[PDB]
């Protein structure tokens, strides 16, 4: 396959997950101060 | 006209491979005729040793 | 003011148009020069190649074969010395040198004229197609035995067939041995100073073949191609 494009959409799985663990994160958070 | 979502930097399924296909269809032909170039240089300078 | 400027500018552009379409011509076609004593049948192969239709001076020959044209030209009423006008031929594709290998007297002017032209400071990157024209009177005269070539070469003593030459089955090993030994000897001349600049390529050739044509087309390729990868720096 085509690696640049490869990299590419790997980077916004990558990115996309972390987004939703910070997402998680910050969750976990309220609910511990709730 | 198909998903339209946030960036195209994430892949929608199988679609890349209207881009991808092509770009690799090259490479095998660009191949296939080094090796053919690779021939004939074999072939002349064995013709004057 | 204008109107003349405008006007000659405009005759400017109306020749370059012309020019552009000579270029596309001239490219074309590949210019070959024929060059040889006239004990060698330069006459015969001008009329076998006449087939291909398409104070006298210089004449030219017009021959096509599979879409590529080529422009033959011969010296025939020209003066004895040629160290002037020879050097006018030096954008050739190549040199066609025809070679009478049995006259072995006058072989060796042969020789000596072979090694002028592919020593020549102007003729450096000009390829030779070495004919040796008349191959079936050779054979004849070696088979006759009446004059032996060692005479003249005393080297043919201690001269062997070479390994890689491929003599027909049908064929004297007698007939092989001379005529590649010829060959040999305008190698020897041809590989002294030519390494990779410029290639003689040797062939044996009868006045009756109709096949030269295929040959120097051949020939003709190579160079072309071998020009070609010279300009990548491959070979």
């Amino acid at each position: 396959s085509v690696s640049e494009i490869q990299l590419m959409h790997n980077l916004g799985k990558h990115l996309n997950s972390m987004e939703r663990v910070e997402w998680l994160r910050k969750k976990l958070q309220d609910v511990h101060n709730f | 006209t198909l998903a339209n979502t946030g960036c195209w930097d994430l892949s929608s399924g199988n679609k890349k491979w209207i881009i991808q296909v092509p770009i690799l269809a090259s490479i095998v032909l660009n191949f296939i005729l080094f090796i053919n170039i690779v021939r004939v240089l074999a072939t002349k300078l064995r013709e004057t040793n | 003011l204008s109107a003349e400027d405008k006007a000659a500018v405009e005759r400017s552009k109306m020749i370059e148009k012309q020019l552009q379409k000579d270029k596309q011509v001239y490219r074309a076609t590949h210019r070959l020069l024929l060059l040889g004593a006239d004990n060698s049948g330069k006459s015969t192969i001008v009329k076998q190649m006449r087939i291909y239709h398409v104070t006298s001076g210089i004449f030219e020959t017009k021959f096509q074969v599979d879409k590529v044209n080529f422009h033959m030209f011969d010296v025939g009423a020209q003066r004895d010395e040629r160290r002037k006008w020879i050097q006018c031929f030096n954008d050739v594709t190549a040199i066609i040198f025809v070679v009478d290998s049995s006259d072995y007297n006058r072989l060796q002017e042969a020789l000596n004229d072979f090694k002028s032209i592919w020593n020549n400071r102007w003729l450096r990157t000009i390829s030779v197609i070495l004919f040796l024209n008349k191959q079936d009177l050779l054979a004849e005269k070696v088979l006759a035995g009446k004059s032996k070539i060692e005479d003249y070469f005393p080297e043919f003593a201690r001269y062997t067939t070479p390994e890689d030459a491929t003599p027909e089955p049908g064929e004297d090993p007698r007939v092989t041995r001379a005529k590649y030994f010829i060959r040999d000897e305008f190698l020897r001349i041809s590989t002294a100073s030519g390494d990779g600049r410029h290639y003689c390529y040797p062939h044996f050739t009868c006045s009756v073949d109709t096949e030269n044509a295929r040959r120097i087309f051949n020939d003709c390729r190579d160079i072309i191609q071998r020009m070609h990868l010279r300009q990548y720096e491959l070979l």
